[PDB]
């Protein structure tokens, strides 16, 4: 079929700034008509993909004029005049001119801002879950920049790697950071048998650690 | 304006059809447009998989060949899809999108829809709620947290307050474990609002019809 | 002539969709006809659902209101019937018709397809054979027999040697116990034809995908 | 809505005799257009209705002559000259004049045939079914008439009821008899603390029961 190249993969950018992706077909995307069925979709984090271009050059309906789609043939382009925070999220080119009707493989633009520490905060397992027979410590790490960030579990000073699970948020279309949560889980009699439980975090807003911890028995 | 939403089981087992609804507002179906199903898988690769026009005519991808059928009921402005023999491959989130037929334009997509092609059971959700200590209830602003554990198929909605408490909030995509899916969410409000103020945790679950709160208490003295 | 046939789950649990598909085969659908879903309970009443004709026009019985769709696909000649929130209430034998518009004459059904809406599990069947003894193994005829028994949902279908061996055979209607099914099934053939030729009991269960023969060997000394 | 209501419920009838049912609805059947949309179909056992009459006395594509339905305004009567073995089976009225279309509650008719005893065969139960925990004891009435008999079973000589499944088959559209099916259903263990099983049958073609029985051990 028509295959839809895009590039680069990923693409970082300050804010202000203008930005350019490319999208190459296969084939050439004029019919007999004179138009050239080629669309330029947004695909914010969580949302689903939005119109932007239509007509490969056409500004498409109540779309900010920031965004300018130009090219023809086989080689399409768009632009952004200047780059906002709601503006970070994957960007895909369709062909509709060829059946079947393809995708590009998408292009992800990162908002680039100033660095920002984390706000981290660690929990202990509840005593509803404890009574289950479980045991999880939950650690976030809220609005940080950039997404790099390593985080260390240690309990009463031993480094822990099993039993951690990760998950990261897409970068925030408002304030373009980034948040974490690290959850360590064990069983109920693993965790009674240890006092301190400590979450680190390493970023490149601080040399020095980002610290928290508790110990059973206190608060 | 034009607005769709997708509507349909989250959960299909192997070898077995997924029907899906898309209902339009805004919009007689019978008119401009071409009413498509596109599917987006894990990696984030979107598919075109068809669409019926204005007219009634249709046309799918045959990459589905004699496996798909795109259907209308008029009356209810509605279009749908019929998947036949689906496997775990199937597995993506589907949606429903409305292109101008002339020129490509005026495009509006549904909210999409989770589907899961797995034998696993449907299990309710755990909910667990999570309480600072006391060395971060005396400070600058406090987080609070809810736990969601082993559950399955995705996806589970969470809020706050039933969604009067929607700032300073962060959900975080779950994490397939065993077979079952965990996600926390934290909430951050000044140091001084709480406990004060109830703060609670609302967890809905469609798969199971589940729909539990966990209200979040001090730890300790109460 | 015109033939109708359904194909769609024979169980679906409550509060979904049950979603059935008609392919119609020697007639188009886009001419002539009233394409009708007619559903029977179990005491034999029967209902009229509702239709699609020719022109595409559709028309529903009130008692569903808001819960059935009716759509078609002129491309694979087939038309479809959407029941949402299904209910313990809507178990039972659901079939397509045809019935000219303009006089209702000419009527073609399909063979119907059992829908069963229940929380129970589907559960695959046992098949157990039945030999006589040795003083029905000596006189005029023999009678040899196939037990099935624990399944769920409806139904089963038995044969005998694939469907070779149609005469003289009689499956008895199953009755459910403990939430499982239970049928019996036997054959009759010339006292002297049995050891000498082979007797298989051949039985299929789809909601299970259980598809198992059962040899009908004399007891004692084989 | 528009009530269909059929009688007799039920119908007795010998083969090469007429026959004649009755359908009445509580509002007219006639349209406007002069055309009375109402149809009469026979769902013979184990399948779908099929057609006989439209039009209210109009016979349809391809149906015996044998059949005839006649009536208007409200009152519709449907006859058959000289009933066959294969009419047997439920008869249902339809009308399609007033939305939404309804059915009769439907009438059936039964065959009369000469009296015929029961060929009756005992089962013990399986190895197999044995080794699984289970233990059940099949019997078997085929091709009798009239539908009326009584099945009785007996354990070392004592009756018994408990545990006991019956099943018949609807009458048999090409002789006319009926079958049925009993099944005793008990413990293993049960099961192998008794000798005697036997399965007694009575009906009307003959004064002495039939009887069928086996001891374990054996064959
Ligand atoms: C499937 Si679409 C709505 C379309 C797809 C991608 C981009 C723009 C338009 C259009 C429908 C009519 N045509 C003639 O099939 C060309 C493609
Ligand atoms: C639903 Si029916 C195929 C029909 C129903 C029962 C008996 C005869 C005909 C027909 C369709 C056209 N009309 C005008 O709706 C009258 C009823």
């Amino acid at each position: 079929d028509v295959v839809m190249t895009q590039s680069p993969k990923t693409i970082s950018v300050t804010i202000g700034q203008p930005a350019s992706i490319s999208c190459k077909s296969s084939q050439r995307l004029l019919n007999s008509n004179g138009k050239t069925f080629l669309n330029w979709l947004l695909q914010r984090p969580g949302q689903s993909p939005k119109r932007l271009i239509y007509l490969g050059t056409k500004l498409d309906s109540g779309v900010p004029d920031r965004f300018t789609g130009s090219g023809s043939g086989t080689d399409f382009t768009l632009k952004i005049s200047r780059v906002e925070a709601e503006d970070l999220g994957v960007y895909y080119c369709w062909q509709g001119t060829h059946f079947p009707y393809t995708f590009g493989g998408g292009t992800k633009l990162e908002i680039k801002r100033a660095d920002a520490a984390p706000t981290v905060s660690i929990f202990p397992p509840s005593s509803e879950q404890l009574t289950s027979g479980g045991a999880s410590v939950v650690c976030f790490l809220n609005n940080f920049y950039p997404k790099d960030i390593n985080v260390k579990w240690k309990i009463d000073g031993s480094e822990r790697q099993n039993g951690v699970l990760n998950s990261w948020t897409d970068q925030d279309s408002k304030d373009s950071t980034y948040s974490m949560s690290s959850t360590l889980t064990l069983t109920k009699d693993e965790y009674e048998r240890h006092n301190s439980y400590t979450c680190e975090a390493t970023h490149k807003t601080s040399t020095s650690p980002i610290v928290k911890s508790f110990n059973r028995n206190e608060c | 304006r034009v607005q769709l939403q997708q509507s349909g089981p989250g959960l299909v087992k192997p070898s077995q059809s997924l029907s899906l609804t898309c209902t339009v507002t805004g919009y007689s179906i019978t008119s401009d447009f071409a009413w498509n199903w596109i599917r987006q898988f894990p990696g984030n690769k979107l598919e075109w998989m068809g669409y019926i026009n204005y007219s009634g005519f249709t046309s799918h991808n045959p990459s589905l060949k004699s496996r798909i059928s795109i259907t209308r009921d008029t009356s209810k402005n509605q279009f749908f899809l019929q998947l036949n023999s689906v496997t775990t491959e199937d597995t993506a989130t589907y949606y429903c999108a409305g292109l101008l037929w002339y020129d490509g334009g005026a495009g509006s997509w549904g909210q999409g829809t989770l589907v899961t092609v797995s034998a696993a059971k449907t299990t309710a959700p755990s909910v667990y709620p999570l309480a600072p200590v006391c060395g971060d209830t005396t400070g600058s602003s406090v987080t609070l947290g809810c736990l969601v554990k082993g559950y399955f198929p995705e996806p589970v909605t969470l809020t706050w307050n039933s969604g009067s408490l929607s700032s300073g909030v962060h959900t975080f995509p779950a994490v397939l474990q065993s077979d079952l899916y965990t996600l926390s969410s934290s909430v951050t409000v000044t140091s001084s609002t709480w406990p004060s103020q109830s703060i609670t945790c609302n967890v809905a679950h469609p798969a199971s019809s589940t729909k539990v709160d966990k209200k979040i208490e001090p730890r300790g003295p109460t």
